[PDB]
């Protein structure tokens, strides 16, 4: 079919930030990069004065800011997933606040092996050139002599293949990277001299050699001492030329080191965040000499408390720091030279939503407007959110555990959440918690009892029992050990008028590659204590189950199966339907079943009540990686695949011979530059477009899509290629290259989709430019009637 | 003798007892 | 782009790419699948000369290069478009975070290790948290994880090195292991339509995981053997293919305990495929066909005494049920 997508909450997580001059040479600003968001901001004594915020057409993948030679202020770089590369400058003419570009363009080679280590852009501290690690064995060099508008670039020969990461070196006499590479013999460290002129790589200053076999992080050592300094899974290393230092400290062993950040700009402390969310402070001490020459004399490490999960980290001013995160809370913290008992004291959080694992669609207040539960965060950071409009309200239940699903039951007015917590094997013999979470304190613990069946962490499923208004963990039942809760619903089945909470679970263990047994548990919970009401032993993995017409429509590998309620309170196998994919995704509609695995095998079953089975209807198998499906209507499927792209699938119409009626012709591509993890059928207001589907990502946006008339879709199709005429993109990048879908192998335009993020977008432009994109427009038409239609399109989120 | 299957070399007495077998290799 | 490529009009057997394959005689073809809407592109090669002195015998083989879908014959050409490799991302690269993008390469391990591949599946797929799968799941799609879960298979059947033997190339190794199994000429059919490799090399693990049973293919249910007993004498692996005194080739299966079978005859050493081994005959119990032969040892010093070598065409997979 046809259908309009639009951004009801912007993406949430934070995956950039950056500390510089950018708005004017006396301001110090902070940017924030927000997927494709990019936040500029201004550092008060106070804390933080927002500046502006711009909306690219790519995934920003690259931000760094740099000062050529003869610039008043600081430039920005940004490199998008989509290979747009763009120079930007902040430009304040008044009261009018406009971010122009310098330079852009596509920095793409056809052939290249993107490398498994992502993209990396690094600049030469004179700004001499902009170096891109985009493809195995290849160094892409954008010098910035100047007047390069274009981006012009050339690609220098890597011997080396595997880089983990590369930097450009301080105080040196030619352009000088330095870069971690793995090959046979493990990890080492080199750096080359590059020269322009020759288009090619010199000798470089220092060829140490072995060093962590997990060594991942190079950082650049200021002019004072130089060098580079390379973090490892357990060792911090020292190397600048014959100088080596190594350090070895007990503190970061424990977890592994993923953020860094320069704190003073001679780079004698350092702000060093790892995977659990602790801060340290790298203190390299400093011995000068009689001849003023400045040698690192030692290697310190402090742990200085614990932030919420750092993704990037920036120094501010004046001790705060600014802590962005993908999976929790953003926050700014004031590092404190006195411990409170932890030198990190919070100073202001901001909200994060993702990633979005699970949500549901539920209007508490009876009044039809709907209020969004969505399961957000992991780990420490793992939180229920609950947004409801008009702005967006947006109440945060911290869990302290990893919320993983998550379902809703009127009649006991409170939610069940499939979740998880971490703990360690203790040394006595049994299982330490890490922390205090959601699932340790309950009203009222339980643990199963069915009985049917050194140090390293394992992880603990529990049911919880969660009230809708206080959000209390009422009772969290702990499943059996080994035991991975996959499904959760709540629904009332058969004759039966009680309405219970049904878990699927998977025996899942570390030599067993696939789980061979599982358990479907019925639960109930009302009369305010959770007792099981029976269970069925499955032989598998319980994927995915719904309610189906009175029975529930369970999934266990590769097999379809319909259970019965019977008067003894047992589930009965009534049908099966076995499949050569393993049922994922399992959607319903009616008696239609909509069945999904990992690779986007797209199934399509009917159930035959006349004879009591299923029979395949369609089915479109199309080798790509599928992350979620939603039934559309009786005939449209809604799909999410890679890479961050949004299809839509139909039932072929010219059905005249068994072999096109057996086929789900694809309709729709668009590439949202979303991931999807969950689509709920929904509403946010109380309610022209037919259907409203809600979604939520990795990186915390949730979207809407609804379907459209094909007069309604060729009308909004020629307003979306009229406003990319008068609206400016901020990399100068094509809006239809940035929704083309796009795959490692194919790439093609966006099709049977419109963008309602640039449709809204009709109403912000001057009177004039409307009267320029109706100029020859026709269901003429007035500038007055785009205005009142898109106007409407903004009353469904 | 040569009465025998050139497909397996099952040996066979008769010349009808090897044209039997010859049915069951097709 | 397509090609104009000529038919093999004599050909009984779907080559698999990668596979060489002995023909029974009576620079590029095409080797049709019959059931019969596709095929491989086959390349005959061999003007191989053994020397024996004074007798030169030339064997004839072919080898298998590129799938197709065949769109129309014309009397034998062919005009067909070559079915690409659809090779794919790691599963995990759409949601890997850019902090743990530089800590993703993994070192290496000292082959012997099964705790190994502990760490390996929290490493790689550490950023599952992020979506609504488990870490197990996408083990079952990681490529390298499913050639080891296949080569684990595969040392049990043959005791051969596990190193430079099998490719790495999961591609080639999917290619490789469709022509190893002794699977009928239906499942290799059906592996060819396979577009991805970690399609193949799931099913060719479900294969192996649900399709334990071989009966005869003329009878369907009647057991022969099953995968247990499935054993290398030969140093080629544990089905090799074999030519006879008349040209015909066996892709012959050599299991230890083979059952319902008949013998007729009495053992020969004629033109015996195991030098030491007395062949004799076997047929099926229910419906005469011939599954194949069974190898007596001439000497009571070797090892193993007696076993079958059945022939792959002869026999069916069958899920137990
Ligand atoms: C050269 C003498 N010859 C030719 C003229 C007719 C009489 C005579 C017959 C007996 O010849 C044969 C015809 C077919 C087969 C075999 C010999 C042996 N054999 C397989 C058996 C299993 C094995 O281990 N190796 C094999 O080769 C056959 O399929
Ligand atoms: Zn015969
Ligand atoms: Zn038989």
């Amino acid at each position: 079919s046809y259908n309009y997508v639009v951004t009801a909450q912007k993406p949430t997580a934070v995956n950039g930030c950056v500390t510089g001059h950018f708005t004017s040479a006396e301001d110090l600003n902070l940017l924030i990069a927000k997927n494709t968001r990019l936040e500029i901001y201004v550092v008060t004594a106070e804390g933080l004065r927002p500046v502006k915020e711009v909306g690219m057409y790519g995934k920003i993948a690259v931000m760094e800011l740099f000062r050529p030679k003869g610039e008043s202020k600081d430039l920005l770089f940004i490199l998008t997933a989509k290979y747009n590369a763009c120079i930007l400058e902040y430009k304040q003419s008044g009261e009018s606040i406009d971010i122009i570009t310098r330079a852009h363009g596509n920095v793409q080679d056809r052939i290249g092996r993107p490398s498994e280590t992502g993209i990396i852009g690094i600049i030469d501290p004179e700004c001499r050139m902009i170096g891109l690690r985009l493809y195995d064995g290849l160094f892409k060099v954008i010098p910035l002599d100047r007047d390069n508008k274009e981006l012009k670039a050339f690609n220098i020969r890597l011997e080396e293949l595997h880089v983990i990461d590369v930097k450009f070196l301080y105080g040196c006499q030619a352009p000088t990277i330095c870069f971690v590479y793995q090959d046979p013999q493990g990890r080492h460290v080199k750096t080359y001299e590059v020269s322009l002129r020759e288009k090619e790589f010199n000798k470089g200053p220092w060829k140490q050699e072995n060093v962590e076999a997990e060594a991942s992080m190079v950082i650049a050592v200021p002019e004072p001492f130089g060098g580079a300094i390379i973090i490892g899974q357990e060792s911090i290393t020292y190397h600048n030329g014959d100088k080596y230092l190594a350090i070895a400290p007990p503190i970061i062993k424990q977890s592994t080191i993923v953020c860094h950040n320069r704190v003073d700009p001679n780079g004698s402390r350092y702000l060093l965040g790892d995977m659990e969310g602790r801060l340290f402070m790298l203190l390299l001490e400093k011995e000068e000499q009689m001849d003023g020459t400045v040698t690192l004399k030692d290697l310190r490490v402090e742990l200085l408390g614990e932030t919420s999960i750092a993704e990037c980290l920036t120094y501010l001013d004046n001790g705060v720091v600014f802590v962005g995160s993908r999976l929790g809370d953003s926050q700014l913290v004031k590092l404190n030279v006195d411990s409170n008992e932890s030198y990190v004291v919070a100073m202001e959080t901001f909200t994060n939503l993702g990633p979005i694992v699970d949500m549901c669609v539920v209007d508490l207040e009876r009044q039809g407007q709907g209020q969004l539960v969505t399961c957000s965060g992991a780990f420490k950071e793992g939180s229920l959110r609950i947004i409801r409009n008009q702005k967006l309200h947006i109440r945060t239940v911290p869990l302290y555990e990893s919320p993983r699903k998550i379902c809703y039951q009127e009649v006991s007015q409170c939610f069940g959440v499939l979740s998880s917590r971490i703990e360690v094997q203790d040394t006595s013999g049994g299982t330490t918690a890490l922390r205090p979470s959601a699932s340790t304190q309950a009203l009222s613990s339980s643990v199963s009892s069915s009985k049917l069946f050194f140090g390293e962490e394992v992880e603990v499923h529990n049911l919880l029992i969660i009230d809708q208004h206080t959000f209390e963990v009422l009772h969290a039942h702990q499943f059996l050990q080994n035991e991975y809760a996959l499904s959760l619903v709540s629904c009332k089945l058969g004759k039966d008028p009680n309405t219970y909470f049904i878990v699927g679970t998977a025996m899942v263990y570390p030599e067993e590659a696939e789980p061979k047994q599982g358990r479907i548990v019925v639960f109930q919970y009302s009369d305010g204590k959770l007792q099981t009401v029976a269970e069925k032993e499955v032989k598998g993995a319980v994927y995915s189950m719904v309610e189906f017409n009175g029975k529930l429509l369970a999934s266990i590998n590769s097999t379809v199966r319909l259970y019965e309620w019977t008067t003894e309170k047992e589930l009965r196998t009534e049908c099966n339907h076995y499949n050569n994919i393993m049922a994922l995704y399992l959607k319903t509609k009616g008696d239609f079943i909509l069945v999904g695995d990992l690779m986007r095998s797209v199934l399509l079953l009917a159930y035959k009540p006349m004879e009591g089975n299923f029979e395949e209807i369609a089915r479109d198998f199309n080798p790509n990686w599928m992350s979620a499906v939603e039934i559309l209507d009786d005939d449209n499927f809604l799909g999410a695949e890679n890479a961050f792209n949004l299809f839509v699938c139909q039932k072929d119409s010219a059905a005249t011979t068994d072999e096109e009626r057996q086929h789900l012709q694809e309709v729709g591509l668009f590439h949202l530059g979303e991931f999807v993890n969950v689509f709920c059928h929904g509403s946010l207001v109380m309610q022209p477009t037919q259907g409203s589907v809600l979604f939520g990502t990795v990186n915390g946006m949730i979207g809407l899509v609804t379907s459209l008339s094909e007069s309604w879709y060729n009308l909004l199709l020629d307003m979306q290629n009229r406003l990319n005429k008068v609206i400016k993109s901020v990399g100068k990048i094509e809006h239809s290259f940035w929704r083309s879908f796009h795959t490692e192998r194919k790439t093609e335009p966006a099709t049977g989709f419109i963008d309602g993020d640039l449709i809204e977008s009709f109403l912000d432009i001057s009177r004039p430019k409307m009267q320029e994109v109706v100029a020859n427009l026709q269901y003429e038409a007035t500038a007055d009637d785009l205005i009142k239609v898109v106007e409407e399109l903004t009353r469904i989120h | 003798s040569l009465t025998t299957c050139e497909v397996c070399g099952a040996c066979f007495e008769t010349r009808k007892g090897l044209s039997s077998h010859a049915r069951s290799h097709l | 782009s397509c090609q104009v490529i000529p038919v093999l009009p004599q050909v009984m057997m779907i080559l698999i790419p990668g596979q060489t394959l002995p023909l029974q005689l009576f620079r590029t073809f095409a080797v049709l699948a019959y059931s019969a809407q596709f095929g491989t592109t086959a390349e005959i090669y061999a003007y191989r000369e053994e020397q024996d002195f004074g007798i030169e015998i030339v064997k004839v083989k072919a080898i298998g290069r590129q799938r197709f879908k065949v769109l129309e014959l014309r009397t034998q050409q062919a005009k067909v478009q070559i079915l690409p490799e659809c090779v794919l991302p790691s599963t995990m690269s759409a949601v890997q975070l850019e902090s743990l993008n530089k800590c993703q390469i993994f070192p290496s391990k000292p082959v012997s290790s099964y705790k190994w591949w502990q760490k390996y599946q929290k490493r790689k797929f550490h950023c599952a948290n992020l979506t609504s799968w488990p870490r197990w799941l996408y083990s079952l799609y990681d490529a390298e994880t499913l050639m080891d879960r296949i080569k684990k298979q595969l040392r049990e059947w043959d005791e051969n090195l596990k190193d430079d033997s099998l490719p790495s190339n999961p591609i080639d190794f999917s290619y490789r292991v469709a022509a190893c199994l002794p699977i009928d000429d239906v499942l290799r059919i059906q592996l060819l339509k396979i577009g991805s490799a970690i399609q193949r090399l799931r099913c060719e693990l479900d294969i192996m995981n649900k399709c334990t049973s071989l009966c005869c293919k003329q009878c369907q249910e009647t057991e022969i053997t099953t995968k247990n007993e499935i054993f290398s004498l030969s140093l080629c692996g544990p089905m090799a293919a074999y030519v006879n005194p008349h040209g015909y080739v066996h892709e012959t299966l050599t299991v230890y305990k083979a059952c319902n079978l008949n013998l007729i005859g009495r053992p020969s050493t004629e033109h015996s495929w195991f030098p030491g081994y007395a062949w004799t005959v076997a047929q099926c119990k229910i419906c005469a066909s011939h599954i194949g032969w069974k190898f007596t040892a001439t000497k009571k010093d070797m090892s193993p005494q007696k076993f079958w070598g059945l022939t792959r065409s002869a026999l069916l997979p069958t899920i137990p049920d």
